[PDB]
């Protein structure tokens, strides 16, 4: 435990892809988070709302 | 039914075959197709139900004799063994990047 | 065929502590080296299921002790047997076991395993049969008084026929049965996992995990079950059909399945190895 | 079976290949009501009474 700055610059930049990534997997109030199955699955305009 | 009638009076094997919908999960359907397994290559794949676009290439990930999937620390798909042949194959998308 | 047993004391049953027990996979999904946390169906750790007992010795004053209630059946049930002599021999799942539902009937007799979905009229102690002889020694099952009538059935399923051992061995357990039947989405999946043992006691420690078995679309409703144990009516008992039945040795854990959050840790080859609660010491949280 | 005793033959749990029904040769009456013979490969059901 003596380069602590160093592994914790590469951990906190790593948690941030690791969110960033897992970000995409969000509702954000919408039905799916799939884009094709919503596309597919539903009228014109509610798909693209 | 004597042999010596018209083609009125003869015997007519009839089938009432019918079709209904229930509420449990239906368990008899019709036949699929398959195509040819074409790798290295970035092309298109759906082969129980999930989609994407990449190589196929052959690695040598082993999964359990029950899994059929394969995901990763990001929890993405990466590797999805074949329907067909037991073969554990490798999702990797291809070139992409800027000029 | 039904008949209803006599000579059998009533006791309050025992309560054995699961040590970390009941842990499946929950998907189908292959991991290496993640430390995925899910959330789904499981059973809390360090906590105590009720100990059926099932036995008949010299000491036993008359008791034969043999247990087979009708239990409820909430969201799952982590069924775990140490048998010996292969005395648990099938289960009765229904919803209302009087003949006007569907009950999911499976039962693996002497030739193989009959996973039947049928309408059935159950009697008030459902058992299997099997004699023994003096003559030429040999274990026959004989009787196979589960139900009394059947009705216009649904999908059932059969197995390749087989022979177990069928033999009142002497000793310690040897053998360890675990299993976990949900139902949700008319699918009655099942999980199964067979480990060795040489205990003589409550249930042991350790961490087994239990891989998919079976995923019968049966579409039921599935509230309360039972359990099918199996006599050993020999040269010894006399008597009739009510009195004069043996009861061998054997014992069965039944717990109950809750929500909550568990922490698993997949191997470098897709296998858990260990898991961890969220909700049972502030270390654990 | 007779007029009067028609045996059922509810199946369920296979691959119902119709492609074969059609296809021959042999039968004098195919009018299916309602259900597009060609498009029953694509098509899902529960039980299959005959
Ligand atoms: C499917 O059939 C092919 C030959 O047509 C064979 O090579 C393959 O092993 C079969 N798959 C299974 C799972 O039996
Ligand atoms: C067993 O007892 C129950 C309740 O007393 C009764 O309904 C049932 O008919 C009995 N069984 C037989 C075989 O008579
Ligand atoms: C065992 O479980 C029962 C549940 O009804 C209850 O007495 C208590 O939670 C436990 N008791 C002991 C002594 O472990
Ligand atoms: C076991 O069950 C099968 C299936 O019903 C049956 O064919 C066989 O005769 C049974 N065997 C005994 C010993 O009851
Ligand atoms: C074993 O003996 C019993 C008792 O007589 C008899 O019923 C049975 O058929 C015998 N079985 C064989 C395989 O000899
Ligand atoms: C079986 O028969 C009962 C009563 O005649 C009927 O209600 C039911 O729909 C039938 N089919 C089943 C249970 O699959
Ligand atoms: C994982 O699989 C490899 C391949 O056989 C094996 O050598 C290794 O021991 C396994 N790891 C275990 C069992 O922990």
């Amino acid at each position: 435990s003596a380069l602590g700055k160093l592994q914790d610059v590469v951990n906190q930049n790593a948690q941030a892809l690791n969110t960033l990534v897992k970000q995409l997997s969000s509702n954000f109030g919408a039905i799916s988070s799939v884009l094709n199955d919503i596309l597919s699955r539903l009228d014109p305009p509610e798909a693209e709302v | 039914f004597q042999p010596t009638n018209g083609v009125g009076y003869q015997p007519y094997r009839v089938v009432v075959l019918s079709f209904e919908l229930l509420h449990a999960p239906a368990t008899v359907c019709g036949p699929k197709k398959s195509t040819n397994l074409v790798k290295n290559k970035c092309v298109n794949f759906n082969f129980n139900g999930l989609t994407g676009t990449g190589v196929l290439t052959e690695s040598n990930k082993k999964f359990l004799p029950f899994q059929q999937f394969g995901r990763d620390i990001a929890d993405t798909t990466d590797a999805v063994r074949d329907p067909q042949t037991l073969e554990i194959l490798d999702i990797t998308p291809c070139s992409f990047g800027g000029v | 065929q039904c008949v209803n047993l006599t000579t059998r004391t009533q006791l309050p049953p025992a309560y054995t502590n699961s040590f970390t027990r009941g842990v499946y996979y929950p998907d189908k999904v292959f991991r290496s080296s993640v430390l995925h946390s899910t959330q789904d169906l499981f059973l809390p750790f360090f906590s105590n299921v009720t100990w059926f007992h099932a036995i008949h010795v010299s000491g036993t004053n008359g008791t034969k002790r043999f247990d087979n209630p009708v239990l409820p059946f909430n969201d799952g049930v982590y069924f775990a047997s140490t048998e010996k002599s292969n005395i648990i021999r099938g289960w009765i799942f229904g919803t209302t076991l009087d003949s006007k539902t569907q009950s999911l009937l499976i039962v693996n007799n002497a030739t193989n395993v009959v996973i039947k979905v049928c309408e059935f009229q159950f009697c008030n102690d459902p058992f299997l049969g099997v004699y023994y002889h003096k003559n030429n020694k040999s274990w026959m099952e004989s009787e196979f008084r589960v139900y009394s009538s059947a009705n216009n059935c649904t999908f059932e399923y059969v197995s390749q026929p087989f022979l177990m051992d069928l033999e009142g061995k002497q000793g310690n357990f040897k053998n360890l049965r675990e299993f976990v039947f949900k139902n949700i989405d008319g699918y009655f999946k099942i999980y199964s996992k067979h480990t060795p043992i040489n205990l003589v006691r409550d249930l042991p420690q350790g961490f087994s995990a239990l891989e998919p078995l079976v995923d019968l679309p049966i579409g039921i409703n599935i509230t309360r079950f039972q359990t099918l144990l199996a006599l050993h009516r020999s040269y010894l008992t006399p008597g009739d059909s009510s009195s004069g039945w043996t009861a061998g040795a054997a014992a069965y854990y039944v717990g109950y399945l809750q929500p909550r959050t568990f922490l698993l840790k997949y191997n470098e080859n897709g296998t858990i190895t260990d898991a961890v609660d969220c909700a049972l010491d502030p270390l654990s949280e | 079976a007779s007029v009067y005793a028609w045996n059922r033959k509810r199946i369920s749990n296979c691959v119902a290949d119709y492609s074969v029904l059609y296809n021959s040769a042999s039968f004098s009456t195919f009018k299916c009501y309602g259900v597009s013979p060609t498009k029953l490969n694509d098509l899902c059901f529960t039980n299959v009474y005959a």
